[PDB]
């Protein structure tokens, strides 16, 4: 279970070199925006119970046959399990944004998730939507362009970290397809 | 099923990443790697053995059960392979009584104490039909092991809140101790043996040593006796408007 | 892998918790020590061929009997393999300064090494006499900075306690 | 019973006795506001019912 | 465990007797009044959530030091464990009223309960007070003399069921004293 | 009691290890972010009567139905128990800013609160509306510092999230 | 009661003599000292419900173990008898400032107290912590005058030394 | 466990008081010299392999009847189980020097330790000498008054840190006494 400092060394044991002066500038551009990364990951976890519940209920609104009899989010037991699942997806992407490396999401969450949904009949065409709702809601809370909850930040550029957490939602939507 | 001690005052239970890795067709599990692996093996060694403090020339005989565990990532098969070892029968079978061996199987493999004499005598009914391996695989392949631990987590002492007998919580607290406590300190001699076969309970100071930090460990003892009198018939009266009614 | 980030995201995952304020405070300490444990890491990447060539020829100053037949380095071929197993440790000391934790030391260069150095009849106490030669030859106020010295010396002293 | 939802918002007023954990209930049970120990006040034993009538 | 028919046959097993027509006239009236025993236990389990929360908060009312700093119903952690415990006690005395014998309350619930409470620090005089409130709540639902909640029964006396369940609530106080 | 110190040694004890050079960096984050969370805590201690007087009647201006017969605040003992239960919550918010993690909240205030408040018919949405009133009452240069408002409004919407 | 009058009368009764010139000289001390100790007895008799209840929970702020099972502050009756027994002691100090000696404290509060607080298992260091709190709460110009506070505290630590 | 900040919180929760302005200069003066707590816990655990070896080897040289047959570190399994048994004593002191409070030392190490050491025949009068040798060696590492291993520190004093850890070795030294 790696982080972004533990990616440059597992690319360098294969060459068995010392990590010298040339590739150390890529991690000095990690601790430049380290407080920018810490300010960005705090905004997701402060809005996380609203980000899930707006996402799953909008999936019901965009696809109204899900709560028909026979639907996948039909009864109260099934509706609690989809809200349980979207909590775990938003928790594991926020682990990846803090570490700066997708190897917390792809092992602990994405191993076997494609085969489990087809074994349970969970349809992936709605879960590609409900992951992609909170993908677009996460870049609002990072770049402060949300409609409600203008959070307090410092004035700069955060559009690289908003696109970097877009790529972790591309790693979710590739694997459950 | 609320249990105010469990994830509040204790830690979280250790184990493998998920149970969905078995349905993954290009792997067997989220591959932990040998820093994330051996610190889980440190928690199986501290739980199946007590704090036995196994040496370097005693772990070399358990070389084969770890080498299977780091490929087949099942925790239940690792616990089954460690209970049929020589290092499990030379500590808990060789110099002990029969109900001392049985009461440590409930500690090491279930995290609870035995609830009955009828449940305890059925484990000696399995000793007569297959020895000690029939006791161990019947605990491991039980329904109670499946719906608490499974293949995923180490079998830990779980504060449940909704125990099927209240006495089951008492015998769990006598069996585990503090963290500076192993299970060789008695010379054989099962601690729970008198209370299972008679039907009485345990001693309050022996249970409150094993409680966590922050749970009033010992207070509440009146300076009179610690158990109940079964032959006593007290008069407990209720006030109505006119007098006092002894609905006995 | 043992780092300062992987501890607080596995302790959050084990209880099923979002990354709260105590976790984000611990990443803030990684920004403070990065100005010393990276400048000592980049110092070791260019000064290694004068310090891995200082250690092993002074490893044999204390341990003179290792050039005798029947012991480990009886010919010149194995001394050239003796300088491979101390270039394999300074390349792993350099990795743990980069990643912060003890991950590349303990799961690559330490795990299993009690059993290879037992069966293959290699003395561990010449590795302890050679890693510690890079400790006392290290001075602070010419070679590196102040807190780059005490991070490098605390990582040479980790596997001294692991090999002993 | 009064319904209290049929009024205009802002007209139902409520006010606590003290916004303190330690005056509403001490470490002992001698609480002037919470529970059955509100009868243990040094005053409020007698009353003014010579105001009205001999009815 | 035993019930009211199993209690008779373990009395006759000490004498190796047969359960004949002298002993059977207690059991022939247990089935004769057996409709009223069922009619009384859904008078209790239909009101069981109201009965627990009134008995626990009615114990807080007569003892406000249970919710001050240092009381053993102080935080949310300790108050939910007290609410769980009074629901367990009311569950086991509804099993014992249904069977007609206090065996299952005495070995599963009450055996060893005194030693848990003097290790966890639970006050036993106020714990008896929460059981003694819901004894008085139980005899008012059975005889249909509660101030709210008149249930629809048939006419006659249930005065021997109301004092049978009052003796089951008295065994809880005798076992933790 | 989840904090920065009581998680890095509850992981050092779960593997049987010493205080690592990882964990001496995580307490260097306790040196840096203390002065924004202590100055947010000391501002709450000299202003507590004022902030829980305004938070409490934000419940009752919003929810006038609570004085109906059978509801939550139906008499003056219950109004006094409402202002007590928001005096307790912001005392734990003051405690979490001293310990530095979310420890004193979730083991004194949050654990059990789903089960306590359901049984006594106390609404969660009235508990949220008092705490969410004072989350956006905070003014960023006027009340405290700039980063001190970040720490104080991290534990507030932790509690809004865990209750909802 | 042990007083100034009853001491000099009993001393001249055991000797079998009339009130001498030295027995009238002692009652003159009862005149010049009565101004200070009746100010303290009137300040106490007006504000006694607020002095007793402020000291009754200073017992439980130091000893929170008294709410544990089997202790002396379990239920509502036991704290009603505890606030009563403190109010009994503050009434007897009001009686001692009026009489002028330790008469009512000796016969009604102290004699037989060691055998009752041990038989009924009431911790005598908690019948002290409420008395010791009142002695240090007193501000010498604010509540009473200088010599009125000397008399008020001297009867307050007579009771402390008699329970210890 | 509680650290040095959570000790101040559980004292004030007994008063139900906010952590005001008077206790915070005991906690701003914890973190003021709080570099030195990290700058001296590193002085113990760098030398902690040699420290447990010189502890029990000086336990032999003053009680030489331990290696006699009958003594408790006679054989080779027992001598390996007291090098390692004093590793755990050295480990939970170094947690408590990092935490500022002896809560993790007393709950996880000192509870029930003498009550097993009489159950195994460990002579507790000679294990006190095992603790107090490495007590003397640890407080001269922090003071930097050792003969060998002059670790270069910064100039000042750690006289209070040398005596806090000497109080921690006296807690284990009095628990098994
Ligand atoms: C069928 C019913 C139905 C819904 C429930 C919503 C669901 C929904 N909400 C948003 C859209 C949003 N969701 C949020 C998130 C939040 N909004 C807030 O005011 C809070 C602060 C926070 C948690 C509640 C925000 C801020 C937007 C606006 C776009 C954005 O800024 O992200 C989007 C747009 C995503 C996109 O297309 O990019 C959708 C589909 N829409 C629907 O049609
Ligand atoms: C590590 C990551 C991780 C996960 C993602 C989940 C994955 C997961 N989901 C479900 C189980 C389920 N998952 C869903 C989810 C959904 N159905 C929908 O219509 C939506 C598209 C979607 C939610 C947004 C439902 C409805 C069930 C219940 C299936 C059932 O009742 O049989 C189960 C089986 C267990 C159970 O049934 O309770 C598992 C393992 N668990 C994990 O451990
Ligand atoms: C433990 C918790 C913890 C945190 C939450 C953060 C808190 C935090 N964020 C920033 C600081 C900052 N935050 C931003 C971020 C932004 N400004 C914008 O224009 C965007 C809207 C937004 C992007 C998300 C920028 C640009 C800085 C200043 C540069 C930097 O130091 O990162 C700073 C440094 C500036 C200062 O000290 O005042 C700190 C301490 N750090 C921590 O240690
Ligand atoms: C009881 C039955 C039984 C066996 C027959 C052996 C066989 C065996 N070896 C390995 C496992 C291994 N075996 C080797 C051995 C070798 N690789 C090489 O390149 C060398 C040629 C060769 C040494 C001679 C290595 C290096 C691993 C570990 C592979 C890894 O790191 O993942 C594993 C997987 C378990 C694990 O992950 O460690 C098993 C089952 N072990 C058993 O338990
Ligand atoms: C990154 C790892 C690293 C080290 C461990 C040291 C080790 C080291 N020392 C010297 C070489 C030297 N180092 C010193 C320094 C000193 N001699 C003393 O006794 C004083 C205490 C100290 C002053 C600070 C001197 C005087 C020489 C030249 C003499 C010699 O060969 O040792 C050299 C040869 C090239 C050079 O000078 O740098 C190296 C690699 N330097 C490193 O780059
Ligand atoms: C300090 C605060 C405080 C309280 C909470 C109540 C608690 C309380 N409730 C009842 C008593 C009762 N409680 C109930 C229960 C209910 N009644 C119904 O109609 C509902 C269905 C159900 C939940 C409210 C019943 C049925 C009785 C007894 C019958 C009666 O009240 O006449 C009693 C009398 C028991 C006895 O006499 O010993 C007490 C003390 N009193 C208090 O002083
Ligand atoms: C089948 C039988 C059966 C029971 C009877 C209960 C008995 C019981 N109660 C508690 C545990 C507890 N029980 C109480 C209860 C109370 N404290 C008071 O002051 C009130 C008087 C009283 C509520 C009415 C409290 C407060 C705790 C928690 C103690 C703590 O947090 O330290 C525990 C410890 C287990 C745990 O919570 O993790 C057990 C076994 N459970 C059972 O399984
Ligand atoms: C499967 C679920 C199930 C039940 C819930 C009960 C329902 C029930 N109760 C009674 C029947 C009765 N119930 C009562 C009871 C009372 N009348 C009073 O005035 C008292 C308040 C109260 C005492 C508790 C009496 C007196 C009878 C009639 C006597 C009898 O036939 O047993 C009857 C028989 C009369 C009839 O058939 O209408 C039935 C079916 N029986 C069941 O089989
Ligand atoms: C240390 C942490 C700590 C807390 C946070 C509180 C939490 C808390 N509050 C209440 C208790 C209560 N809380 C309220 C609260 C309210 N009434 C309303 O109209 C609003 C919804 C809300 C104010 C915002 C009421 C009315 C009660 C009394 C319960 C009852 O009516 O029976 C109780 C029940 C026991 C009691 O009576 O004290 C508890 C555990 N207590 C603690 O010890
Ligand atoms: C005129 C002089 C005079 C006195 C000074 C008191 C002295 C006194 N106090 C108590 C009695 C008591 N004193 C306490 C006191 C306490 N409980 C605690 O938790 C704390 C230790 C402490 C509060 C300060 C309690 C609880 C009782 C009652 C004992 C009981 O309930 O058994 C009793 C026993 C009789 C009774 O029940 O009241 C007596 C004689 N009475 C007098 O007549
Ligand atoms: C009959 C016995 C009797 C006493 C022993 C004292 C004790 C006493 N002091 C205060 C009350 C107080 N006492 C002080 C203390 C002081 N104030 C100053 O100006 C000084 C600097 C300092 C003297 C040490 C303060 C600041 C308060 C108000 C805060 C508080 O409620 O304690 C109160 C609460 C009532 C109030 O004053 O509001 C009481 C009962 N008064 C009495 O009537
Ligand atoms: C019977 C045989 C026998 C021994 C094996 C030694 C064992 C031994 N060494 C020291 C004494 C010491 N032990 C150390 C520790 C160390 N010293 C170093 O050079 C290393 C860096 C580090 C690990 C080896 C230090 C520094 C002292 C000197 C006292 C001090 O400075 O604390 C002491 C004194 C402790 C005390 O006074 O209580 C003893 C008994 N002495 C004996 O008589
Ligand atoms: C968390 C704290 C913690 C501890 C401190 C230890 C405590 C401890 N030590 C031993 C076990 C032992 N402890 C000693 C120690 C000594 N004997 C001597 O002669 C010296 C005076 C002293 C230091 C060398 C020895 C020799 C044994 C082995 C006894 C045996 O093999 O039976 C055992 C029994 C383990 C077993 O074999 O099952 C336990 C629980 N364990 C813990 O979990
Ligand atoms: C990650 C690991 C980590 C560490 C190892 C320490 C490293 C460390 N120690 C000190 C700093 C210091 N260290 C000492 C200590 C001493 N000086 C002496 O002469 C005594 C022998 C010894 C007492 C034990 C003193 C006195 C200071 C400076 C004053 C202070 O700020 O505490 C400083 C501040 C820089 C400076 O003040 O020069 C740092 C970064 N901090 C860390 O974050």
């Amino acid at each position: 279970m790696l982080d972004a400092f533990s990616r440059v060394v597992v690319n360098s044991d294969a060459k068995a070199a010392y990590v010298g002066g040339s590739d150390l500038q890529a991690l000095k551009s990690f601790i430049a925006d380290g407080n920018k990364r810490l300010d960005a990951v705090n905004s997701i976890v402060s809005n996380a119970s609203c980000m899930v519940s707006d996402a799953v209920s909008g999936m019901i609104c965009e696809n109204p046959g899900l709560i028909s009899p026979g639907g996948n989010c039909y009864t109260n037991r099934r509706m609690a399990a989809c809200l349980r699942d979207g909590e775990i997806i938003l928790r594991y992407v926020s682990y990846a944004l803090l570490a700066g490396d997708a190897s917390v999401l792809e092992d602990r969450c994405l191993n076997g998730l494609k085969e489990t949904y087809i074994a349970l009949g969970v349809p992936t065409n709605s879960s590609i939507r409900a992951v992609s709702i909170m993908k677009a809601q996460a870049v609002a809370f990072i770049t402060n362009t949300a409609t409600e909850r203008k959070m307090s930040f410092a004035a700069g550029d955060c559009t690289s970290l908003a696109s970097e957490v877009a790529s972790y939602f591309d790693r979710v939507g590739a694997a459950i397809s | 099923a609320f249990s105010s001690i469990q994830n509040v005052l204790t830690d979280a239970p250790l184990g493998t990443p998920s149970a969905m890795g078995f349905l993954d067709e290009r792997t067997e599990k989220p591959l932990m790697g040998p820093s994330e692996m051996d610190e889980l093996v440190y928690a199986v060694y501290k739980q199946v053995f007590g704090n036995a403090h196994i040496m370097e020339s005693e772990r070399a005989e358990l070389r084969d059960a770890e080498s299977l565990f780091r490929y087949l990532r099942d925790v239940r098969e690792f616990v089954r392979a460690l209970a049929k070892s020589n290092a499990y029968t030379s500590r808990f079978l060789q110099g002990n009584q029969q109900y001392r061996f049985f009461e440590l199987n409930f500690k090491h493999l279930l995290g609870r104490g035995p609830r009955s004499l009828e449940e305890m005598a059925s484990h000696s009914a399995l000793y007569a039909e297959g020895g000690f391996e029939a006791v161990i695989d019947a605990i491991l392949d039980s329904d109670e092991y499946a719906q608490e631990f499974g293949s995923t987590v180490v079998p830990y002492c779980r504060f449940k809140g909704e125990y099927p007998t209240n006495e089951e919580f008492n015998r769990m607290l006598v069996l585990k101790g503090a963290n500076s406590t192993s299970d060789k300190a008695g010379k054989g001699r099962s601690k729970l043996c008198y209370s299972i076969a008679a039907g009485c309970s345990q001693n309050w100071l022996s249970m409150s040593k094993a409680l966590p930090f922050g749970t009033e460990k010992g207070t509440g003892f009146n300076l009179i006796s610690s158990s109940r009198n079964p032959a006593a018939r007290p008069r407990i009266g209720t006030k109505i408007p006119g007098g006092v009614v002894f609905s006995s | 892998m043992k780092s300062v980030i992987t501890t607080v995201v596995s302790a959050a995952d084990a209880a099923g918790r979002f990354p709260s304020n105590s976790d984000l405070e611990s990443i803030q300490g990684n920004i403070q020590r990065s100005a010393a444990r990276l400048e000592a890491a980049e110092k070791l990447a260019g000064n290694h061929e004068a310090v891995v060539k200082e250690a092993g020829d002074a490893c044999f100053a204390k341990y003179a009997y290792l050039k005798n037949p029947g012991e480990a380095g009886e010919n010149q071929e194995k001394i050239n393999k003796c300088y491979r197993d101390v270039d394999h440790y300074m390349r792993l000391v350099n990795y743990c300064l980069v990643v912060g934790g003890t991950g590349p030391l303990d799961e690559w260069g330490i795990a299993g090494a009690r059993e290879v150095y037992r069966t293959l009849n290699l003395p561990t106490s010449a590795y302890v006499a050679s890693i510690a030669y890079t400790r006392d030859r290290l001075c602070v106020p010419r070679d590196m900075s102040a807190q780059a010295g005490v991070e490098f010396s605390a990582y040479l002293d980790y596997l001294i306690n692991a090999l002993s | 019973f009064v319904d209290y939802q049929i009024f205009a918002p802002g007209t139902v007023k409520v006010s606590p006795d003290s916004v303190n954990a330690n005056e509403l209930n001490p470490v002992s049970g001698m609480s002037k506001y919470i529970g059955k120990t509100q009868k243990l006040v040094g005053d409020q034993g007698i009353s003014d019912r010579s105001d009205k009538l001999p009815m």
